[PDB]
RNA sequence: UAGUCGGGUGAUUAGCCAGACUCUAACUUAUUGAACGUAUU
């Protein structure tokens, strides 16, 4: 992880420097380069910028994933390295997974959830405290407070 | 192209100077609706209908960096090289399809009037008018040319379909004279004239209605 | 693991379902019976579901067609995108500019999914290293992105053709597992449970050969069902195949004792329809028939009840299809007399056999037929094989057709075939007219192959006139530019405002010559005269303008 | 020479215009509820500036100053 | 109109209700490793 920070690292710095005159903010999940702008029709000429800054710094051993350049708006689903951003431009773990947990804290309502799929709905409520703090609380208002404390254990 | 009438210049061009400041550094929310409310959304070159437009200098930055922050040299053409495309007319073909052409042989529509400059005819295409002779010709060719005013389809075959689409009403208009009164007359003519500019070729109709 | 493949496929997700169906049946019998299984049934449930919408239509719920195409340093194409249609798609531009490309490579991506569907891990067609790779480059290699959608359980299936070019150390490879997941799903639900099963066709200009039936082609048995994936994207479609399975549905149909007898009842209680009128000569040796009829009673009475035959079934769809699509052609059959097995058509009220047919009308019914008999073939389990779901490739539609066919062959195709995805290319006005704005994908005049993500014209050119499409889509003149009687009326504008709207000697010559030339009730000289009384009067009333004016 | 139409007899949106022209024709001349609607999907569906919303204007245009000439002659005398 | 976002109800990954968005235009992915959250500690 650490030797493929590193050398990305000019690569990193001048894209940001392109990308910023432009007023694109650019991100990287060392695989997933991210750009985003409120200016339309600016993003266009962002791939053949990586193409061109590619062969300029690793020549051909270093190439884009041409299938994998999407293109996304408030009119589609706009999702970020598993987080998916809202129409409100706030974070989210996306309806259908929100709904998959309500479904298995309903389940674990009734006693239908074995040990396995506890563990996983705790870990899963966990990474959603981190992501989605205010799930837990409409979690907590849905399916009352003792029994989210109940699942999540005790101190 | 119509003889366009100048207003006060907005204050944010004045904001900025020309080679410090870069022409992509201003926001165009600002020129936009002064060059509307003088051109009423059609094409400084081509009243072509600003659907998709963009701002137009008369001399290129290129070679005239000098003339980049001057609302005299402002002009709203139509394409946009930010939305891509092909555009050979207006401003896009000025600066980039005609090429190798002089700034002074081509006609101003800010301080110049065209309609003595250009001819609009029932076909559909524009020819320099009757008479002119020396620089005047020239530089009315030389207009045609590097604006493709005679050239692109888009452009020649929807000026003609429009002009040929108001022939049924002018010949109804005029085969009446000895009917009509002179001022009953005057004044429909007027009224067809005045309610042309919702139209989208202003020039082009206004050469098939007036004399 | 099994328990997240459990999470995903109760989600909606097929291929989690299909895993969780293949290891429970490789397993031992307590949990694997190869179908009667919760994941075997969620995979043919998401292949099979659909409905019936309000115009009658078998809809599935989840249709299968190509989203995106992607094009790297193939052909003309440095880097080219596309967004295909869900349901019909236009590819318009001028000569060499790749439409005929666009085809040929989604003709290679599909042929994986057909050769996975016929043989499990099968080999399709690769990119040629010769010709594909485009000629400057830069890395001499070329690869051809694609991207399928089947349902909201699989909303992208990415297939990637590559091919490096002759003489070069580095070869890149193809990234085809998808599509092989896809047709190992299609094909092994469907050996467990018959299901529906897409068309892949591709049409190119290798049609409209001369002939048909030109050997007895021992090919494989056409009767059998996976007949309908041979040579399916060659271009051509094997039209001697048709026939060939035409007659055997004839045969089938005409030698079943229970489809005879219908027909012999059918026969019978149609002269007492006629004979009772009069005409005592047409029952000498029609009146006999009846007995055939009461043979049949002895011929039979081991059926008693269905006599529904399923090749008639098909018999008549295909020949209801080939009648509705094809203009021309009324009806069509089998006759045996004359021993040698020959194919009739009804064309304009005459009956003529398969090989007087027009160059246009033999190549449409050919694709029409083709087309017919591998949706009937592919498609067992609905009530109407046509509306099964596949992607089509045509090009060149327009091919020997009239203008007069050209106004509803789109149509008549939609209409057939409503759930087949259609990639068309033409060069014709007259079809685009029937076509909406948005299925079109236009290529720019002034292009070299640097140009990406094609985009649809700006006229809407669905009940348009033909000639604002010319001038607007196909950026050409309604008026031949290369012939000097075209410019006459400009010529006749210029001579006539010249002195003040009045005729003279050279405007009169002119109009003189426009007259004789396009004639007298010609939109020419009608546009003449009318230019000449308008300017008349104009001037007549500048006139009395200016007397008033001094 | 070819007596094919120049619109697609099959597409129900190419008979708007002559449909258009009909019911301002049988009408007094002024834009009804009936033209109104059609008028509007014209626009809609072909757009601001097609051929066909310029011709629906210039119908429009020249049934007015026929009514206007008629008012004209009526006006003149009885 | 589609498509998308997702507040609520719903023995609950489904169905429904309300609301909202629309650059030509998401397709939800990967461990035991790295970092993040959480739990023991
Ligand atoms: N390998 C190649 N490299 C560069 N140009 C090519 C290559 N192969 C074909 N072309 C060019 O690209 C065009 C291909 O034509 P085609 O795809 O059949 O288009 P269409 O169907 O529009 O006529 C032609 O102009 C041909 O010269």
């Amino acid at each position: 992880p650490v030797i493929s920070n590193f050398c990305m690292y000019e690569f990193d710095n001048r894209i940001h420097a392109a990308c910023k005159k432009v007023e694109i903010t650019y991100t990287r999940y060392a695989d997933d380069l991210t750009f985003s702008s409120n200016i339309p029709d600016v993003l266009k000429a962002v791939p053949s910028t990586l193409e061109v800054l590619l062969k300029d710094l690793f020549g051909s051993a270093l190439r884009l994933n041409h299938s994998k350049t999407v293109f996304s708006s408030k009119a589609h689903n706009r999702h970020v390295t598993g987080i998916t951003i809202n129409n409100e431009e706030t974070l989210s773990l996306g309806r259908d997974r929100k709904r998959f947990i309500k479904h298995l804290i309903n389940q674990y309502k009734y006693g239908l959830l074995d040990n396995e799929d506890k563990a996983y709905l705790i870990g899963l409520l966990a990474f959603a405290s981190h992501i989605e703090p205010s799930f837990i609380t409409r979690m907590n208002e849905k399916y009352s407070l003792e029994l989210m404390e109940r699942l999540r254990g005790q101190r | 192209m119509r003889e366009l009438a100048r207003l006060e210049r907005p204050e944010i061009l004045d904001q900025y100077i020309a080679g410090q400041n870069d022409w992509m550094e201003i926001d165009q929310s600002a020129v936009w609706p002064k060059l509307t409310e003088m051109q009423g959304g059609f094409c400084a070159y081509c009243e072509c209908r600003l659907n998709r437009c963009h701002i137009e200098h008369f001399r290129p930055r290129g070679k005239f960096p000098a003339l980049t922050f001057i609302w005299n040299n402002l002009f709203g053409s139509c394409g946009d090289s930010r939305k891509s495309g092909g555009w050979s007319r207006c401003g896009i073909y000025k600066d980039n399809g005609a090429g190798a052409y002089n700034a002074d042989d081509l006609i101003k529509p800010d301080e110049e009037n065209p309609d003595d400059y250009l001819l609009f005819l029932t076909t559909g295409e524009v020819v320099p008018a009757i008479g002119l002779t020396g620089r005047a010709l020239k530089k009315a060719q030389e207009t045609i040319r590097v604006f493709n005013l005679n050239g692109d389809i888009k452009l020649f075959g929807s000026r003609r379909t429009a002009v040929q689409a108001i022939m049924p009403n002018v010949e109804y208009l005029y085969t009446l004279l000895e009917e009509f009164d002179e001022d009953d007359w005057n004044e429909m003519l007027r009224d067809e004239l005045e309610k042309i500019e919702s139209d989208e070729y202003k020039t082009a109709l206004k050469h098939a209605w007036t004399f | 693991m099994t328990k997240q493949y459990e999470r995903k496929a109760k989600g909606g997700n097929l291929l989690s379902a299909f895993e969780l169906y293949q290891r429970n049946s490789d397993k031992a019998p307590g949990l694997g019976e190869m179908l009667v299984g919760e994941w075997f049934e969620m995979c043919r449930d998401y292949i099979q579901d659909g409905h019936v919408d309000e115009s009658g239509i078998f809809r599935p719920d989840n249709a299968f067609y190509l989203r995106r195409l992607t094009l790297k340093d193939f052909r003309r194409f440095s880097l080219l995108e596309i967004k295909l249609e869900e349901d019909l798609t236009v590819i318009i531009g001028n000569n060499g500019k790749g439409k005929t490309s666009i085809l040929y490579a989604i003709a290679k991506t599909l042929s994986w999914f057909v050769a996975n569907i016929l043989k499990e891990g099968g080999s399709g067609q690769r990119l040629s290293e010769m010709t594909d790779i485009k000629n400057d480059a830069e890395d001499r290699y070329s690869d051809v992105s694609s991207t399928f959608f089947f349902g909201k359980g699989l909303k992208s299936v990415p297939i990637r053709l590559s091919r490096s070019a002759l003489g070069t150390a580095e070869r890149r490879d193809s990234e085809v597992k998808p599509a092989k997941d896809l047709a190992d799903i299609w094909r092994v639900i469907n050996e467990v449970n018959t299901i529906n099963l897409p068309t892949f066709a591709l049409y190119n200009v290798e049609r409209s050969q001369p002939f048909n039936r030109n050997i007895k082609d021992n090919t494989g048995r056409r009767e059998e069902r996976f007949d309908a994936y041979s040579q399916t994207l060659g271009g051509a479609g094997r039209f001697d195949h048709f026939v060939e399975w035409y007659i055997y549905l004839h045969k089938r149909t005409v030698s079943d004792i229970s489809s005879s007898i219908k027909e012999l009842e059918q026969q019978v209680n149609d002269l007492q329809r006629t004979v009772d009128g009069g005409m005592v000569s047409v029952k000498s040796l029609l009146e006999q028939m009846k007995f055939k009829l009461s043979e049949a009673i002895e011929r039979n009475d081991a059926a008693v009840s269905s006599r529904v035959l399923t090749e008639s079934v098909q018999k008549s769809i295909v020949e209801k299809a080939i009648c509705s699509v094809v203009p021309s052609i009324s009806n069509i059959w089998v006759e045996m007399i004359t021993g040698s097995d020959l194919v009739k058509v009804t064309n304009d009220g005459h009956d003529v056999t398969i090989d007087q047919l027009s160059d246009g009308q033999r190549v449409f019914l050919s694709l029409v037929a083709d087309l017919a008999r591998r949706m009937v073939m592919l498609n067992p389990l609905l009530e109407n094989p046509l509306e099964g779901r596949g992607i089509v490739l045509i090009d060149e539609i327009e091919l020997h057709l009239h203008p007069k066919w050209q106004q509803e062959v789109i149509l008549n195709l939609r209409s057939a075939f409503p759930n087949i995805q259609f990639i068309i290319t033409t060069h014709s006005p007259i079809v685009l007219s029937t076509i909406e704005k948005r299925c079109i994908r236009e290529f720019e005049p002034n292009d070299d192959g640097d140009q990406s993500f094609l985009d649809s014209p700006d006229m809407q050119t669905k009940g348009s006139e033909n000639a604002q499409i010319l001038e607007q889509v196909m950026n050409v003149h309604s008026t031949p530019p290369g012939i000097a009687e075209s410019h006459w009326l400009g010529n006749f504008e210029l001579l006539l405002l010249d002195n003040s709207g009045e005729l003279d000697n050279h405007s009169q010559v002119l109009y003189d010559q426009i007259k004789a030339h396009f004639g007298i009730d010609s939109i020419e000289l009608k546009k003449a005269d009318s230019l000449i009384r308008i300017n008349k009067m104009k001037n007549k009333l500048n006139k009395i303008r200016a007397e008033k004016g001094k």
